[PDB]
């Protein structure tokens, strides 16, 4: 929320207005990686999707 | 040193006159900056580079383009614009456009034949580029399965 | 309602003429101010340059020896020639001449249908002493802005390889501009008058051109009328 | 002042600064470079000698 | 094929105009297969030799094949993806692509060398996204938010400022008016002046009901420019929008309400129209240039004259030890500011009001009829701010070191301003250039890793199955509010159940199609916080469900379930990675 | 080359889903119509 | 690529056209004559503390920017010598303020610092010189007319 | 000639397997199948096909 | 480029910034025509059976193809030449890899050159409609070529 | 519902490991002689590739 | 010189509101000559009638109100405006209005002369409450010329001393507003053709198909001494 009020911001020096959903869908992806902390099946440091 | 010289005899100083608009004859409202000028026209004759092509012949060895800036031109058609039919909601030239369009030798062979006798429909067929890579994993040991 | 008519035609010369309008009612000299002024501007009978069989040419962009520019540019003074013919169709124009001196409008075969109007208008010169030029320009009539490159598609079967296709430009007109003002008639509260200031290099009449233009308008609103 | 040609057509000349320097051949650099370079030249001027 | 775009005005927005021959080159292959279909041709070789002759036969079945063909015009190098959209070619006599005006402002071009390509559809598949889903008239939405496709940018608009335009001077004005078809016709034969304040019997529709405009008797004033416009107004459009100043994005969202509440094709009937009063006002509103129509302050010259003794002032007093020399630049600099934004109160009342005509009375003040103000009104193409340091001082430059300038320019480019100053403004050209010119490259490569990592990310399910989201807020720094609510949640569906300044009373239930009417109420009601869901809480695997996105989309309804986001999205940030250096 | 590898060392089986993968070899993508294939593809596919 | 007043006149950061070869031009000078190895020499016309001689000089790159130069904007009057005590002159390549007892050359004409695509455009100190850049491509480009008036 | 085809969008809303009707329809119209009933007016039968929709007919 | 008369108005449509009003005028009095000479060549002969002739004619073709190839195998100089008309015929030796058998056997009785030559011309490129002008030729050094 | 048993579609592919018998499954001859060339007659040598 | 004959006129017709006259062929500004040709004659000169001299009975002021009509008196009047009328053997004739009931005052209350042709006696002069309200007014339709202006041509009554008339711009025209479109037509093997599709739209006075016909007659009768 910080991010899309950040990046916002370089495009309020721009006089832009983005659907939010767009600049999360870049910030998804980003994520995809879920680092499986806890010992469990995969690994302990396996990180998977 | 301009106006010294436009009052020897009697001289418009203002090359900004009134205009008669030819149309019907009136006149325009605040006189215009009118007068002659000097233009610079460039080599840049469209008749060097509007050699118009879209459909002649292709490659023999593969699906090689043929074709300079001048004579034999056409719009190159890459990898960044195939992500712009990516980006658009009409996934059907997106079809076309990397299968039938844009890829089969056979695909548009097979097709024009029968567009020049008209049918407002196609079928995809089997992808040349698909059975390169295909046979090479076979030298490996990998197996194709379409069932059911 | 007084006739809509033309008073005497405002003559300074035979070339120009600018026709007077008396009887115009309310916002006539507009309405046939342009009514006339575009078939005025464009679709006019000419008469121009369509085919030339010069001798020496190798090709119509060739040096001959005694010419300062083109053959093809000799072609492109011939492209606005002022000839004004009487009812021919089609015309041959032969144009020899040997001699130190300016090829003139007057060196020509003056044909008895071929009237140009100034003589003096030289195409190209013919400087050297012992040289010399023999062509004939086929000029016929016809209207508009049609050139031999709309037409070169076809050859037209040519063995003497000499008759070089050049562009027939149509346009006796060059100026013409309609200005208006307050005319007084005996009988009318108010009219307006005409004035269609209209240049001719000199192959049309003034008022056989103002007859020709009217005339098609007539002819153009002929299946305009049915309902 | 006005040779043969100037006799039919001539260029208003307008100078701000008295000039004591006069325009010389505008492509000075490049034509006498190429005389320089194909000639007869008994020392080594700079061209097919150097 | 490749080809240039034109002007070709009579053309309908929901047509483009193709030029004879080229189109012929490109059609070829279906008039082939019309010919032996319909009884003209024997064999594929007998058509082409028809095709060879120019044969009248085939001209007659040119005009079938071309007059209903859903094509797409599509541009190669488009960052997004509305820049691929479709038109109906008709046989025009040019040599270029004429195209409607209206439609420009989402190409973001003009009618000057815009390099396009048309794409012919070889099959229905093609045919019918084109005038379904790629169709101008048919998408006039953007996936940023409400942009309305079609919109007047232009002097197309100047030229409604033209018909609403409001001076004193008049014929007409004060007599009385009950319609606005005579009105139009009092024009038509130009009478009564289109500036002429006249009272207006208007009938104003209204949709507040179930399927039904309520509409209402209203008695206002106003010029005939007005009076003209209203006359092809659907009646899904409020009178209370169409009276205002008029400008570029007033009169945007002028068609964005008129969407939003009746809906499309009102709209589009709508914009043709408009486009062809509009251009006829701009006409009669030639805003010449060129000497003859710049002025110059009398403020202008005595404010830079006190500052000019006033800075030989600072001079001296350091020549007397009252600054330091660092101080003396900086203090300068602020006082030719000082100048600069004084300039400014000067140029500015001057040009919005000098202008004064009696009428009906005694002379009245009317906006200024210079084309610099109507230009910095509505707007088409320029700053008037650039405009500003032409007819006043530049003011001050970047220096060949890169600081800034301790010697403003005090000229102004309505005169020809000194050698030296501008040489050091030579230096300002340089940098400007330079720039946009490598940047763009770049930025095209940065979109590129985009859609690198988000083509993965496409619609697949329906509903997902999480009940979070994200904390959607009008983030208000500083002073009045900066990034709104109603620009943030506007096409995307509720995270869950918002509240009103009231509890237990929900303004929009956790599921709802959140469009401009919903908006409205995030608008007219004390709420701060409307939580929305997005992709990024997404409990969808492998992709994103319907219910998690919303509506967004070329259309205004439920999203296609195989929409690929992620990759206009990529496009939908590089696009104004553009406009980033 | 190692992308090729990385999953053939195991036997990732992608059975070719998506877009890039059906652009290089010239098919449907799950998207739009090529879903509704896909879909109907979904019940017809590690089943019988 | 920046521009600086040490190429007043020999070279032109002005004239560089645009397209494939832009920015890496910066063109020779009508005036300019290559030396016998490298360098150039640019005229300049010697001023001997009041007195300016007609006298033109050959100065180098290094001595250009070792001299006090002035501009080709620097009035003289009735005699050729400057009318005012003060003038605007390149010391290392800088703009400055220097006395009249001081000032060691003047630029000869008003040319002398320009090439063929500079000096052929008039007025060059009114239209910027980016747009010289631009024009700078357009000139070697110029369209045969028949009939040149 | 039409503007919009919103209406068609409405009467069938897949707007891709109504892509796959028309298609097999105007195969009707071209190899055998059935003959055009709407007396077609010089718009191709893709064009015919898009006018059975907002009639609703067939589907 | 050329001086005259230039006015500044804007017209809503026919001249944003670059866009440049012109009238008739100019194009039609050629006050302004530019000239285009374009040059094409052929290569020559040699081949692994024999020589080869400029043609010295134009085997089975229409009318036209004739009206304008002499026998020197050149297109008149001053014709139309335009689209894609013939203007250099070359002569081509088919060769072992091309003959047929229906065919052979005439060339092994009958003669020699009766046959086995062929016809692979040069035309005008896609883009050119102008005049044929300067034909400058070269025969066979040491064993003179035909009647060229 | 129930779909079709007959083809109407492309399918997924499956991307592993296979045995050299699964291989050997579409070979349809020996090479023998390497040489492709009959070096005399510009012809294909047979029992080649 | 070449003669191409019209071919191909699309009568199409509405019947009521207007028609697109379609026709070929139309040369190098024909399209224009004539496009332009009936816009001027449509806006400039034509015979229309409709109400221009109207007298209540004295209180004519411009912003005010007779009590029996909610509107105001001004407008009344500008629904006279559009009364389309038509008279063809009489200058100017004046009638009379009585009308006193429940209802509005229809067009259809009025005397009908002889020379006073409403087309639309649909067309309500003024709304006329609940009661009885004598309502009278000396309407008069006056015969014209395409739209002049009833601001300047204020007739002698008792408009100079007083201040009693309220005579408002009488539309004369049988037209609404002219359009045109002009795209590329052919001729079997010709170059460029401009193909001429006016569209015309009337106010209710004259069917569509003989005020394209009135007007063609007329722009001949100003080639009468022409062609």
């Amino acid at each position: 929320r910080y991010i899309v009020n950040e990046v916002q911001d370089v495009y309020r020096l721009q006089g832009v207005k983005i659907n939010d959903k767009h600049i999360e869908v870049i910030v998804r992806q980003m994520l995809r990686k879920a680092t499986i902390v806890n010992a469990g099946s995969s690994d302990f440091l396996e990180g998977e999707q | 040193e301009i106006k010294e010289l436009l009052k020897l005899g009697d001289l418009p100083t203002s090359g900004q006159i009134r205009l008669y608009d030819g149309r019907t004859g009136e006149q325009f409202e605040r006189p215009v900056t009118v007068g002659y000028m000097y233009m610079l026209k460039l080599n840049h004759l469209v008749d060097d580079k509007m050699h118009a092509r879209s459909t002649g012949s292709y490659s023999l060895v593969t699906q090689q383009p043929l074709g300079g800036k001048a004579q034999f031109g056409g719009q190159r058609f890459g990898e960044m614009e195939v992500w712009a039919l990516e980006a658009y909601g009409a996934a059907y030239t997106l079809q076309e456009m990397l299968t039938v369009k844009s890829d089969d030798v056979n695909g548009r062979t097979k097709m024009y034949k029968n567009i020049v006798d008209g049918n407002h429909q196609m079928e995809p067929g089997m992808p040349e580029s698909f059975n390169v890579l295909l046979k090479e994993i076979r030298s490996l040991g990998i197996n194709i399965e379409l069932e059911d | 309602f007084l006739k809509p008519r033309l008073v005497d035609i405002e003559q300074v010369s035979s070339t120009h003429a600018k026709v007077t309008l008396e009887p115009l009612e309310r916002g006539f000299g507009h309405t046939l101010g342009n009514a006339l002024r575009r078939i005025l501007l464009s679709s006019m009978p000419g008469c121009a340059v369509t085919e030339v069989e010069i001798d020496g040419v190798l090709h119509e962009y060739s040096t001959k020896e005694g010419v300062q520019e083109d053959i093809l540019e000799i072609l492109l003074n011939l492209k606005g020639l002022a000839v004004r013919v009487q009812g021919k169709d089609e015309v041959i124009l032969t144009l020899n001449k040997s001699g130190i001196g300016p090829v003139t409008a007057a060196d020509i075969t003056h044909d008895g249908d071929v009237e140009i109007v100034k003589p003096q208008h030289v195409i190209c010169h013919l400087t050297d002493e012992n040289a010399s030029i023999s062509m004939r320009i086929k000029v016929q009539r016809g209207r508009g802005y049609v050139p031999a490159s709309t037409r070169i598609h076809s050859e037209e079967d040519e063995r003497p390889i000499g008759r070089l296709l050049v562009d027939a430009c149509y346009s006796p007109v060059e100026r013409i501009a309609y200005n208006v003002e307050a005319a007084r008639v005996e009988q009318r509260t108010d009219l307006d008058k005409l004035v269609i200031e209209m240049e001719t290099n000199g192959t049309i009449d003034p008022e056989e051109a103002i007859r020709r233009a009217a005339t098609i308008l007539a002819e153009q609103l002929e299946a305009f009328v049915d309902l | 002042v006005y040779s043969y040609t100037e006799k039919k057509r001539i260029r208003k000349d307008f100078g701000k600064r008295p000039q004591v320097l006069d325009v010389p051949y505008l492509l000075s650099i490049q034509l006498d470079s190429f005389q320089k370079f194909i000639e007869q030249d008994p020392e080594g001027q700079y061209g097919l000698e150097a | 094929g490749r080809s240039v775009i034109t002007v070709g005005p009579y053309l309908r927005l929901h047509q483009c105009g193709l030029p004879k021959k080229m189109a012929l080159e490109l059609f070829k292959p279906f008039i082939y297969g019309k010919l032996e279909l319909r009884g003209l041709a024997t064999t594929i070789k007998a058509a082409k030799k028809m095709v060879e002759r120019e044969e009248a036969v085939v001209w007659d079945i040119l005009d079938e094949v071309i007059r209903e063909h859903p094509v797409l015009l599509n541009r190669a190098p488009t960052l997004h993806r509305l820049g691929i959209q479709a038109f109906e070619p008709v046989l025009i006599e040019g040599k270029a692509i004429q195209l409607h005006p209206l439609v420009c402002a989402a190409y973001n071009a003009d009618f000057d060398g815009d390099q396009m390509a048309v794409h012919v559809p070889l099959t229905l598949e093609a045919q019918l996204e084109a005038r379904a889903l790629m169709m101008s008239t048919n998408n006039i939405l953007s996936p940023a938010n409400g942009e309305p496709i079609i919109v007047p940018s232009q002097d197309v608009v100047l030229g409604l400022y033209y018909m609403t335009r409001d001076c004193v001077n008049a014929k007409g004005e004060g007599m009385v008016l009950t319609g606005p078809k005579e009105a139009e016709r009092l024009y038509r034969s130009g009478l009564a002046s289109l500036h002429a304040r006249v009272k207006v019997r208007i009938t104003e529709y209204e949709k507040d009901a179930n399927g039904e405009l309520v509409a209402k008797t209203s008695l206002k004033d106003t010029t005939v420019g007005r009076a003209i416009l209203w006359m092809i107004v659907p009646k899904g459009l409020p009178y209370s929008i169409v009276n205002q100043a008029l400008g570029k994005k007033a009169i945007s969202k002028m068609l964005n309400t008129c969407y939003r509440i009746l809906g499309l094709k009102p709209t589009v009937i709508f914009a043709d129209q408009i486009m062809y009063t509009g251009f006829a006002y701009a006409a009669r509103s030639g805003a010449s240039v060129g000497i003859d129509d710049m002025v110059i302050p009398e403020k202008k010259h005595e404010i830079i004259s006190e500052a000019e003794a006033e800075v030989a002032e600072i001079q001296e007093q350091f020549q007397s030890g009252l600054v330091t020399a660092g101080e003396r630049y900086n203090k300068v600099i602020d006082i030719w500011a000082a100048a600069n934004d004084r300039v400014s109160k000067a140029m500015m009342d001057n040009l919005q009001t000098e202008t004064v005509i009696n009428r009906d009375g005694q002379e009245e003040k009317q906006v200024s009829f210079n084309s610099i103000y109507m230009m910095a009104d509505s707007g088409a193409r320029g700053s008037a701010a650039q405009i500003r340091q032409l007819a006043g001082m530049r003011g001050l430059m970047a220096k060949p070191d890169g600081s800034i300038i301790e010697t403003p320019i005090t000229a102004n480019f309505r005169e020809g301003l000194n050698v030296l100053q501008y040489f050091i403004s030579t230096h300002g050209a340089r940098k400007g250039l330079a720039d946009t010119a490598l940047k763009t490259a770049n930025s095209g490569y940065l979109t590129r890793r985009l859609v690198d990592v988000a083509q993965d990310l496409v619609v697949t399910e329906d509903d997902c199955g999480t009940h979070e989201g994200i904390m959607m807020t009008p983030v208000i720094e500083g002073g009045d509010v900066k990034e709104p609510l109603r620009d943030r949640v506007l096409g995307r569906v509720t995270a869950e159940d918002v509240l009103k300044p009231g509890t237990a009373d929900i303004l929009v239930p956790r599921n709802t199609l959140l469009h401009e009417q919903w908006c409205d109420l995030l608008e007219e009601n004390s709420v701060d916080a409307v939580k929305v869901r997005s992709v990024v809480s997404c409990d969808t695997d492998f992709g994103v469900c319907a219910h998690c996105y919303g509506r967004d989309l070329a259309r205004g309804h439920i999203i296609n379930k195989g929409e690929a986001i992620g990759v206009i999205a990529a496009q939908s940030i590089g696009e104004p990675g553009t406009q980033l250096t | 080359t190692r992308v090729l590898t990385e999953a053939a060392v195991a036997g990732k089986r992608d059975e070719l889903r998506g877009l890039k993968e059906n652009v290089i070899v010239g098919r449907l993508i799950p998207a739009g119509t090529g879903y509704a294939y896909h879909q109907d593809r979904m019940r017809r596919r590690a089943a019988g | 690529r920046d521009v600086h007043p040490t190429h007043y006149g020999r070279v032109c950061p002005i004239e560089t056209p645009e397209g494939p070869n832009i920015g890496l031009i910066n063109s020779l000078s009508v005036y300019a004559q290559t030396n016998e190895y490298g360098f150039l020499e640019t005229p300049y016309r010697k001023v001997t503390d009041g007195v300016v001689t007609d006298e033109i000089h050959y100065l180098s790159a290094i001595e250009e920017g070792n001299y006090v130069i002035a501009q080709a904007n620097s009035n003289l009057d009735e005699e050729g010598h400057f009318v005012e005590d003060l003038v605007t002159c390149r010391s290392k390549g800088e703009s400055s303020l220097f006395s009249r007892d001081q000032v060691d050359y003047m630029d000869v004409s008003t040319q002398q610092v320009v090439s063929v695509g500079a000096s052929l455009i008039p007025f060059l100190e009114h239209d910027d010189a980016n747009r010289a850049l631009m024009g700078a491509n357009m000139q070697r480009q110029a369209v045969p007319t028949l009939r040149a008036d | 000639a039409r503007v919009t085809v919103q209406d068609a969008v409405e009467k069938i809303g897949n707007r891709f397997d109504l892509v796959l009707v028309a298609a097999r329809r105007a195969r009707q119209m071209q190899v055998g199948g059935k003959d055009p009933l709407v007396p077609e007016e010089n718009d191709k039968t893709t064009v015919i096909a898009l006018r059975e929709i907002e009639e609703g007919l067939i589907n | 480029g050329q001086n005259m008369r230039v006015a500044f108005m804007p017209w809503n449509g026919y001249n944003f910034e670059d866009s440049i009003l012109v009238s008739e005028r100019v194009v039609q009095e050629d006050r302004f025509t530019t000239i285009h000479i374009q040059e094409l060549a052929c290569v020559s002969r040699d081949t692994k059976l024999g020589p080869e002739e400029i043609t010295a004619d134009i085997p089975n073709v229409g009318e036209a193809a004739l009206s304008k190839l002499d026998e020197s195998g050149i297109v008149y100089i001053g014709a139309e030449v335009t689209g894609g008309d013939i203007l250099v015929g070359k002569v081509t030796p088919k060769g072992e890899t091309q003959l047929t058998p229906e065919e052979k056997l005439l060339r092994a009785i009958f003669g020699e050159k009766a046959s086995d030559v062929k016809d692979s011309s040069l035309r005008v490129p896609n883009g050119v409609s102008g005049t044929v002008i300067d034909v400058q030729v070269f025969t066979r050094d040491g064993v003179e070529k035909d009647k060229r | 519902l129930k779909a079709q048993t007959k083809t109407e579609e492309f399918d997924a592919i499956k991307i592993a490991l296979a045995s050299p018998d699964m291989i050997r499954s579409w070979s349809f001859g020996e090479v023998k002689k390497p040489e492709t060339i009959n070096y005399r007659t510009f012809k294909p040598e047979r029992d080649g590739l």
